[PDB]
């Protein structure tokens, strides 16, 4: 189930993906359209109890689906113009797996939502740790270079 | 037994104040604990109210501190790990 909807989740069937694990759960579970409520009520059924190995399994991969769908959601609510709702799912992304590449993309993500609100000065912040904690602080600049842009602040703008 | 808190300091090299206190006194027997009444016997006394039940734990137990540093990833697994899989109240 996690590989499948994995291929559902690079091939953008999300309507899919919910609808199979509505028939997974409860179809009582049936109004939850939102899947990263879903992907959470989803339960492994075992720890995976003595049988033949694997590479990875269901809570593993879980963790992933639930971080990927985040992330992906978060996006095109900001790109659409809710640079409001991404906060939510944002947060949701580096609490559960965030290979630190992820958590870096999320925080830009995060200066992009405050910039566009117009609070550069929280923006800032998100934008500072993802410098630190980034090997590719290439994303960041860019942000700061808009902020300073909707400010005035054209010689920081042109420094960064 | 009668108890004994002592105190110093060790700012003053003078060795000044070398206060104490008698902080009290431990009546005990058998007709006590064959009653119970300070022991902790496990499960019954899960449901911990009288914190110096707690506190009794704490001071007995071969205490043991760590660091986990997880450099590319975050660390959050803990509380699953403890609620779900340990099973902390």
């Amino acid at each position: 189930v996690g590989l499948q909807a994995a291929l559902w989740l690079s091939a953008d069937r999300l309507g899919d993906l919910a609808l199979l694990l509505e028939t997974l759960n409860g179809s009582q579970s049936g109004a939850s359209k939102d899947l990263l409520l879903l992907l959470k009520t989803w339960s492994p059924p075992a720890e995976e109890l003595d049988a033949p190995l694997t590479l990875q399994d269901a809570q593993g991969l879980k963790d992933v689906l639930l971080t990927a769908f985040a992330y992906r959601q978060g996006l095109q609510e900001l790109i659409t113009g809710n640079p409001d709702k991404a906060l939510s799912s944002l947060h949701e992304a580096a609490s559960g797996l965030c290979p630190r590449p992820v958590l870096v993309q999320v925080y830009t993500a995060l200066g992009s939502c405050h910039r566009k609100m117009g609070n550069p000065q929280r923006a800032l912040l998100y934008l500072v740790a993802a410098l630190k904690e980034g090997s590719a602080w290439g994303p960041p600049l860019l942000e700061a270079s808009r902020l300073y842009q909707q400010l005035g602040d054209t010689t920081a703008e042109l420094e960064s | 037994c009668t108890v004994l808190l002592q105190i110093m300091e060790r700012e003053s090299g003078n060795c000044p104040k070398d206060r104490y206190v008698v902080c009290g006194r431990v009546f005990l027997s058998l007709e006590d604990l064959s009653t119970g009444k300070y022991l902790l016997t496990f499960p019954k006394k899960k449901p911990i109210e009288h914190m110096e039940d707690l506190f009794a734990l704490l001071a007995a137990f071969h205490k043991s501190c760590f660091q986990i540093t997880s450099p590319g990833y975050a660390l959050n697994s803990m509380k699953v790990w403890l609620l779900e899989h340990m099973k902390c109240e």
